[PDB]
């Protein structure tokens, strides 16, 4: 409540001047232009309907001057009439603009002009003369075959364009790409129209042979949007070859993953496994290109946030589903992991691919303790014939959910004599790039706190201030995450949980951090199937109650 | 210059206007240390839309299949000047492609110095020289008594620029080339690279002796990969990092999904019982707790009984069925793969519901009846 007519009356003159440009878009550039700006045209029209809905017809002269000619130009233009609900809307507009009882002949003339326009849309013979005669005589009205007709036209092109493929350097009718171009402008308006899917399919598979692209990215971006809103649902082959030939669509699906994990669905990792699997990304990711590019946008987020736990969780989900779509389709002929993660030891990956479901709960210490020892050699003995640097060996460790998180919960279970391997590992996780001086200090601060906590676990259910003393710095997230582990693991927990949570949740940041922690812990458990029902119900309750507090 | 009064002279010295009305030029055009006859008539106006241009036969041979190119250029070049530019560019291309015909080397240095330097090496080492004396190929012996070859490609001036060096072994070869450096210097470097990857070779030797190596046959020294079959109808591909060979490799399993599980599990269990003092096999036998078979079948080891396009058995119920009428190929295919192959090629010709056309591998007549 501020403007009313002003922004709308400006964008009106923008659009009215632009519709007079395009005018039935029987050329290439009239079409590209229409092709792009259409979406904003749609929103303009929603605002325009609200404006026309609230008031009544023939009475007001707000933009009634030229609205006739605006909606004429709009209508006679078919590149508009293919976009989502634009046609229903323009109808809603006209429904306002009619009068039931026209009194001055101007209103009647408009109403007649609107019956004209509606018939022009709905029931007009601006198609091949012979077919009209034939059908009218046969005794069809256009409606009842328009469909099969259409589908036929398509399957002609569909099939025909498929042939253009098969003739990879044959002395034959090379279907001139200007037609290809043409269609691709026609598919963007109507990606949402069910009776064209196949066409689309056979443009996005049969690239053929040209040095250059021949489609326009107005098309590659149209495809993207209806995929990730799931308003076309293509076959998987279609969409890999789409990524593979317009790289900024692939970047732009990955953003559309980030906003899920950042804005809308903070820490609903079942919905995030849902989104990764119902994206075909794991799939596309079988392909050494696509995964290398993915990992690098994953790398640029790992830096701008200095290790968001929530971004790390979405990597652990990506790897998860990558591995087991890689696994699947790769018996003969898959690309060797020095190809996917080329910046580290093949050895270490080959260890860390081995999933913990298919290991005893007892042989997890063994496994972890060995991983850490080789990591110690790859980072600390940064010699010729190793990683570039530590960063890359940590980036290896992240991708693997299970291993990174299980160190802590296994330190509690070996609190009596903590293994130095795990201490070093864990301080490496919560802080890489330290200097060995700093890592020794981190390990032994943790060892002191292992003494205090083991004394407190073997004692009765005690206060929370005794714990916040040991908590009281640059190793804070190390200690907090270990202490939450303590609360959920020990049977003394489920009692003085709230006492510690309320103290540690200074800010909202800490709360959101621990929500992500809990969802990760629980997705990890439910996956590996491993539970004390105490800790399950407790974590669920605390997660539920904290998501109101924030 | 801007104008083709001075820019022309400066860019085409040897093209003389015979005529006062500067309409007939004749003489030579320059290209790559080599000057060639050219006879370039204009009409009454300065229009290349109609112009005559003849060569010596020496030039027409050298603008083999750019003939149509240059006719197009004449109709769509604005100026004589720009047309000459395009032409010289176009020669440079022709000669840089056909660089096999166009040496005079500088003998006094070249051929003598090569004998000098090969003498310095010793006469046992050389194995092939091509008669253009371009390619020479040399032989080196490991401590382990294994032959490794080195190709050198030599340029017009060997001692000035680097020779191009092509060699087998799997990490990228580095040759410190100076104008002072010579064949013995690159020789020493090559011996250094041999002794460095020595462990990788002992490991690959050991594998190829004790085991049913399957998928590389007479394997090169290049290969890092060794698809071992073990017992029967199950196989493991082992890819080893050359600098740390003895280190655990990435390894994974083909065969029966039922038979793959327990092995894939026991690997998971026993992986921390890897050790780099014992060999790859002496770690694998005690990790997977098995023996391998010592060439379980050495004749019908395995024939990739696969499509030879898609490299899969079972494409949509189709088997590798469609074959070559040839003793030396015998490569199966699928109907679908082979149809989409031969129909794309220009060579193949299509009868009613048959395609006669070249086998992909051996280029012999193969027929497909849909
Ligand atoms: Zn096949
Ligand atoms: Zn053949």
């Amino acid at each position: 409540m501020a403007q009313d007519s002003v922004d709308l009356s400006c964008d009106y003159q923008f659009w009215m001047q632009k519709l007079s440009v395009w005018d039935q878009a029987s050329t290439l550039e009239t079409q590209q232009d229409t092709c792009l700006h259409v979406a904003q045209f749609q929103e303009f029209l929603r605002k325009m309907y609200e404006a026309l809905k609230e008031m009544d017809s023939n009475t007001v002269i707000e933009r009634f001057p030229t609205i006739g000619q605006l909606l004429a130009k709009a209508c006679w233009n078919p590149f508009i009439l293919a976009y989502d609900e634009s046609q229903k809307i323009l109808i809603w507009c006209l429904c306002c603009l009619i009068n039931k009882e026209p009194q001055n002949s101007g209103q009647s003339k408009l109403n007649s002009w609107i019956q004209g326009v509606l018939s022009h849309i709905l029931s007009a013979l601006r198609f091949d003369k012979e077919v009209a005669l034939f059908t009218q005589g046969l005794g069809y009205a256009p409606i009842d075959y328009y469909p099969g007709l259409l589908k036929n036209m398509v399957l002609s092109l569909a099939s025909e364009l498929r042939e253009n493929h098969l003739n990879g350097f044959n002395t034959q009718r090379r279907m001139a790409p200007e037609r290809v171009a043409s269609l691709s402008r026609v598919c963007v308006p109507l990606i949402t129209l069910t009776d064209v899917d196949p066409l689309v399919e056979a443009l996005l598979i049969c690239h053929g042979r040209e040095p250059q692209e021949i489609l326009q990215p107005e098309f590659f971006e149209a495809v993207n949007e209806a995929i990730l809103l799931k308003k076309i649902s293509l076959p998987m082959s279609a969409v890999v070859c789409l990524w593979l030939r317009h790289l900024p669509s692939l970047e732009k699906a990955m953003l559309h993953l980030f906003e899920k994990l950042i804005s809308s669905e903070r820490n609903c990792l079942r919905r995030i496994e849902c989104f990764i699997k119902d994206s075909s990304l794991p799939q596309a990711a079988c392909h050494p290109a696509i995964f290398r590019v993915v990992d690098e946008m994953f790398r640029c987020a790992l830096l701008e946030t200095d290790g968001a736990l929530e971004i790390i969780a979405t990597i652990q989900v990506f790897t998860q589903c990558f591995v087991e779509a890689l696994e699947k389709a790769s018996k003969q002929l898959r690309f060797a992991l020095k190809t996917y993660f080329p910046y580290t030891s093949p050895s270490l990956a080959m260890v860390l691919l081995q999933d913990p479901q298919d290991i005893p709960r007892g042989h997890w210490l063994q496994t972890l303790k060995h991983i850490s020892e080789l990591l110690r050699e790859a980072v600390e003995d940064q010699t010729h014939g190793s990683c570039g640097g530590p960063f890359e060996s940590w980036f290896l460790f992240i991708h693997f959910g299970g291993w990174a998180e299980m160190v802590a919960e296994q330190l509690l279970m070996s609190a009596a004599e903590p293994p130095t391997a795990l201490l070093w590992l864990l301080a490496f996780y919560y802080g890489p790039r330290d200097g060995r001086q700093q890592r020794a200090q981190t390990m032994v601060q943790v060892k002191a706190v292992l003494g205090h906590l083991l004394a407190m676990s073997r004692s009765s259910s005690l206060s929370a201030q005794d714990l916040q003393t040991v908590a009281g710095a640059p190793a804070q997230q190390l200690i907090r995450h270990l202490l939450l582990n303590f609360l959920l693991w020990a049977p003394g927990g489920h009692t003085i949980a709230w006492d510690v949570i309320t103290l540690m949740a200074h800010t909202a940041e800490i709360t959101h951090e621990i929500i992500g922690f809990l969802d990760q812990t629980l997705y990890r458990w439910n996956r590996l199937g491993i539970e004390s029902p105490r800790s399950e119900k407790l974590a669920r309750e605390l997660l539920k109650e904290l998501r109101t507090q924030v | 210059m801007a104008v083709t009064e001075a820019s022309l002279l400066r860019q085409c010295p040897l093209l003389l206007p015979q005529n006062r009305s500067k309409t007939v030029y004749e003489g030579f055009i320059s290209a790559q240390g080599r000057d060639f006859h050219l006879r370039i008539v204009l009409p009454e106006d300065l229009q290349l839309k109609n112009a005559r241009l003849l060569c010596s036969w020496q030039l027409r041979t050298i603008l083999s299949g750019y003939h149509r190119i240059v006719q197009q250029r004449m109709q769509h070049s604005p100026d004589l000047m720009s047309f000459m530019m395009e032409l010289k560019m176009l020669l440079e291309v022709a000669l840089k492609n056909r660089q096999e015909l166009y040496a005079l080397p500088p003998p006094p240095q070249f051929y003598s110095s090569l004998i000098e330097e090969i003498g310095t090496l010793g006469w046992d080492k050389l194995v092939y020289a091509d008669t253009c004396f371009s390619t020479i190929k040399l032989k080196a012996e490991d401590a382990s008594g294994r032959e490794h070859l080195i190709t050198l490609k030599l340029k017009a001036k060997y001692p000035a620029e680097s020779p191009d060096y092509f060699v087998d072994f799997p990490v990228p070869f580095c040759a410190s080339w100076t104008p002072q450096s010579s064949l013995i210097s690159i020789y020493s470097q090559f011996l250094a690279a041999i002794e460095s990857l020595k462990a990788f070779w002992d490991v690959m030797d050991e594998i190829d002796e004790k085991t049913w190596v399957l998928e590389p046959e007479k394997p090169p020294r290049s290969a890092t990969a060794r698809r071992i079959a073990l017992g029967n109808n199950v196989s493991i591909n082992i890819e080893v990092d050359p600098r740390h060979p003895t280190m655990l490799p990435e390894c994974f399993f083909l065969g029966a999904d039922h038979v793959v599980k327990p092995l894939g599990i026991k690997l998971s269990r026993n992986i921390h019982l890897w050790d780099p003092e014992n060999s790859v096999l002496q770690n694998l036998k005690d990790v997977l707790e098995i023996d391998f078979p010592a060439r379980a079948i050495l004749e019908k080891s395995d024939f990739t009984m696969d499509c030879g396009i898609c490299y899969a058995y079972q494409l949509d119920g189709t088997i590798p069925d469609q074959v070559c009428d040839n003793s030396q190929c015998g490569q199966p295919f699928h109907q679908i793969c082979l149809y989409e192959w031969l129909r794309g090629l220009l060579t193949s010709r299509q009868s009613f519901n048959i395609i006669f056309g070249e086998c992909p591998y051996c280029s012999k007549p193969i027929t497909l009846k849909m």
